[PDB]
């Protein structure tokens, strides 16, 4: 703390877990098709697409700050209800989704 | 094989009666219930159509083709779309006093995505 | 996990299975999709056809009702309790799938009622009834394509799932397995030789020495 | 002795894992697929055993828990889940009962809630025998009641939608310390049983 | 004879063949779907479950006589009629069915 | 020399099996899975060849048997069966034509009667070469009729009902003995060729 | 060229192509039937059969010259019209068909 | 150094090939189907890459060519074309419209003009840096203006028929002399730009 959030690690756990789920949901989209998919997969499908072109796309002479990355994470991660966001504690979660 | 013989209707008065002169639906003599439902536009409720549809698809296991006026299918839209079976076949036809719109037809909606 | 020696013969044939499956079911799909397109176009036209002919006969009946006096159509609906046009259903194999089809038979149970005769007013209902029977019978025959069309509609979704399912999950799983066990298998044959050769060199050296 | 090993061939087919496994009495696997979803320590019923389990569950039974029965069922619910999942992936979920979804659904809650326990606190890192009993008891109870609910009338979607917050209430129990309630059993888990029974009546309705 | 039946060889043959088909069918259910399956295969799926949970499930202290074990084998076999069983000589079949 | 082989190197292309298949002149298959399921001695039709066949068959040809012509058609039925077997697994049974169903159906008859061998010597497990030709003659006489019916119009199902009695007989060929018809072939088999023809004429019409 | 005609290289393109398409088309026949089978593939289904049974089946002591071999080739392709042998020059095809 | 490699032990994942792809900065594939069609080298846009491209496009841009902008667009068009065909199979033509239809058509003209060669002419085997620049300039100019024209009201078939002479003349630029406007400079391309503007008026109206 004082350079990182303690939430920094916690935020990472949402980002990694959702990415995976999303990646699985895209695998089912390819096979079954959207109509077949349930509501949970659709959200996750959406998360995956946003993750690729915004998070992991940045410039090559472009710096980032750790604070700044987490604020970008919160918006992108914000595509799920509180039931589904549960890889971070209700205190930190209530503030920021 | 044979398990369905009747052609049923949900339509407005002039449409239904005419279909009957042509000789396609009937009333069962043992239940005292029609295998057609008359309807008049703006005058008869959205709810009754929804029941009659259930009587015809799921309680009648003898209806071969359920014909239905486009304007009318549009009132109970969920009910027509959600039934994806061919048993009965659902055949949406342009309603009297309205032209042919290809998207008041449940089977065509489904057709557009995935050929 | 995966077998230590010789999954490769099996995995070879698994690889073959997968691959044939994808080709054939894509052909089956290809035939269903090709036929479906043609049927979709027939149907769009036919809907307009049925609507126009049905309505012309509708308008003729409506005028008739008004001129005769009273709402005739309530009377006709009760009185009618048998049907002329029924259908007997038959199975037709189109594109390796079994569909339901309908064939109309016209029963002569009814042909005149007790409301198509009234005297002068009756002659009007009669002229109306005849336009409606001719128009409707055509509509019943066109309706037959619908039943099959809906079953086609269902089957294309299933069949598409399958071509994509063999493609993504099965084939690359089969690639990953076959490679890992091939490389292990080869490693056994080569290391075996290397251990034996390395020991021989020693045994040979000793004999020369003593 | 509790001893870690690893692959050396990127499999469990390598001489190292297999030899140490030959001797052992307790086996706790490794699942790369579960690890991605953020689960640690990641295990599965199909990759683990303890020959001590029978005698151990009886011991745990004495302390208060319903532990023997629940462990039998714990295995079954995850093993049935795996087989079903292969058909959903390949064929679809639309060729398969609402009921088969239910097994998967209850199983998922167990997957996040048990498996991930790596903790971000001592409260999420510690789980006494009583607390471990409690979270398992509420999930099995949910399954049994849910299958009834749908069977006498109630769609799938409606059931899923309704239980909703309750699914979460068990999810969050790990984050909260076990020194709470009567002892090491939360008042939140105690209430959770009543909330479950109150929920089945509404879902069914 | 006198401690084992003459049907004994025949009985084993029947269990393998059905148990084998049942297994093969369960695999096809998984990939392609239930469009591949047939009515015969349903008997077989049903037969796998009855075999696993009755024949193979028993005690660690629950001993049996050989005559009982052949009597229980039969119980499972009752679900296919005589005309789909052909791993026994028909002569023997009429006696014990 | 009749020589048994088995793997011995942990491979399916093992040094014992490969060097022996080269120097051998008759190769008749055998599958472990079929043999356990009851079809011993088992035989694999696509993993077999015999170099001596050409002269030997011609020897059986001169003594009475029509033998060469039958041998080629038996393999042929079985070849198409493998191709069919993959389609049958995947798509199902609901797509094959009338001709294709027969191919499988006559294939069943051969699998039943030749591949299975009931007893040491009981159930007349001993078949002389002349009896074997007669067993085969009955199935392929049936195949050609069976192929003509579907082609000349007759549903697979209709054709199966109508064949009836002659089909049961050919199915029952293995219990029968040739020592009570002539001494090496059965009077019963000679009668079977007349019955086939008669059946066919009724059934087609 | 001098003891083999010039058509050898061209003919080989057509025989190879049809033969390929032909394997695939037979598998398709089995499923689809002949009520929805493609026309191009229907001729290729029959083509697979002749290619085996006369161009690949020969006698023990049957000897055939190269000129002869070429003629047989064209006979198998003769069933297809020109519009399904489009990978060859109209001059060569018009002579050899 | 351009080194050829084939499979060694029949696996193209073996150490030899795999070691060399890591070192390489340039890859240009070979495919049996593409080779039969007379496209040489038999490349598309994913069986091939160059990481030398960056420095190289910079080098050529200096010489006079508008090269970096045009090259990127070349890659994009091939990638898209492939992708719209898959949609036509699974989704259908309902996701197809004329804007997409022009995209397929530009890629076809690019394949024929660039990818296909075999040395039919002497001018089909040496084409300067400036000539290559000029071919890609016609096709991208056709693309953007065809799309504009169908948006102010036109159809694919109508665009195709109308572009016609120019479309034919630019495909045939490889057979045509590269000394037409001097010695490296081709005059036809310089006269294409103006024709294209008058043409766009014919296609829209």
């Amino acid at each position: 703390e004082g350079m990182t959030r303690k939430d920094h690690g916690d935020v990472s756990n949402q980002l990694y877990a959702k990415y995976a789920i999303g990646k699985d949901a895209a695998a089912m989209k390819a096979v079954v098709g959207e109509e077949a998919l349930s509501i949970e997969d659709k959200l996750s499908l959406e998360f995956l697409e946003k993750f690729e072109k915004t998070f992991i796309t940045q410039g090559a002479y472009e710096d980032r700050t750790v604070f700044e990355s987490l604020d970008q994470a919160w918006s992108l991660l914000r595509i799920y209800p509180k039931e589904m966001l549960n890889r971070i504690s209700p205190k930190i979660l209530d503030e920021f989704y | 094989a044979e398990k369905r013989t009747l052609i049923a209707v949900i339509a407005d008065e002039d449409t239904t009666t005419g279909l009957l002169l042509a000789g396609i639906g009937q009333i069962t003599p043992e239940t005292q219930e029609k295998n057609f439902f008359v309807y008049q536009e703006g005058k008869t409720t959205k709810e009754e159509i929804t029941d009659k549809f259930n009587h015809f698809t799921e309680e009648r296991d003898d209806i071969a083709i359920l014909l239905i006026n486009q304007h009318i299918a549009e009132n109970i839209r969920a009910r027509v779309d959600s039934f994806t079976n061919a048993f009965p076949a659902i055949l949406e036809i342009p309603s009297k006093d309205h032209p042919y719109d290809p998207e008041k037809d449940s089977v065509l909606k489904r057709v557009r995505k995935l050929f | 996990v995966f077998p230590t020696r010789m999954t490769l013969g099996l995995m070879k044939t698994k690889l073959k299975g997968a691959n044939q499956g994808y080709s054939l079911l894509k052909r089956k799909s290809e035939a269903l999709t090709k036929r479906f397109r043609d049927i979709t176009k027939r149907i769009d036209d036919a809907k307009q056809k049925m609507g126009r002919v049905m309505q012309t006969a509708a308008f003729s009946l409506a005028e008739v009702s008004y001129a005769t006096g009273e709402n005739i159509g309530y009377q006709v609906q009760e009185s009618v309790s048998t049907a002329r046009f029924k259908v007997r259903a038959r199975q037709e194999n189109v594109s390796g799938v079994y569909l339901s089809q309908f064939e109309s038979y016209i029963d002569p149970e009814i042909n005149d009622f007790r409301l198509t005769g009234l005297g002068r007013g009756g002659q009007q209902v009669q002229r109306a009834k005849e336009i409606y029977s001719r128009a409707v019978e055509t509509l019943v025959e066109l309706a037959s394509l619908q039943t099959a069309f809906i079953i086609l509609d269902e089957v294309i979704k299933v069949t598409n799932r399958r071509v994509n399912a063999i493609e993504h999950v099965i084939i690359p799983r089969t690639e990953n397995t076959i490679a890992y066990i091939n490389s292990e298998l080869d490693e056994l044959d080569r290391e075996e030789f290397y251990r034996l050769k390395k020991v021989q060199e020693k045994k040979q050296n000793e004999t020369a020495k003593l | 002795i509790v001893a870690a090993v690893s692959p050396a061939g990127g499999d469990f087919s390598d001489p190292v894992t297999t030899a140490t496994l030959g001797i052992t009495q307790v086996f706790w696997g490794l699942d790369k697929k579960l690890a991605q979803r953020k689960h640690f320590p990641s295990i599965n019923t199909s990759v683990s055993y303890s020959k001590y389990t029978n005698v151990l569950n009886k011991f745990y039974d004495s302390n208060y828990p319903e532990f023997p029965v629940l462990r039998d069922r714990m295995k079954e619910i995850l093993s049935n889940a795996e087989e079903l999942e292969q058909v959903v992936q390949l064929v679809g979920k639309s060729a398969l009962s609402d009921s088969d979804k239910i097994t998967l659904d209850v199983a998922t809650l167990i997957k996040e809630d048990f498996l991930q326990q790596n903790g971000y606190s001592t409260y999420d890192a510690f789980c006494p025998i009583w607390k471990t009993f409690d979270m398992m008891r509420a999930f099995i109870s949910y399954h049994d009641e849910a299958q009834k609910a749908v069977a006498n009338g109630a769609n799938w979607s409606k059931l899923a939608d309704s239980t909703g917050d309750v699914k979460h209430a068990v999810s969050s129990s790990k984050f909260f310390e076990p020194s709470r309630g009567e002892k090491e059993v939360h008042g939140e888990f105690e209430k959770l049983l009543s909330t479950m029974q109150e929920r089945f009546a509404e879902s069914t309705d």
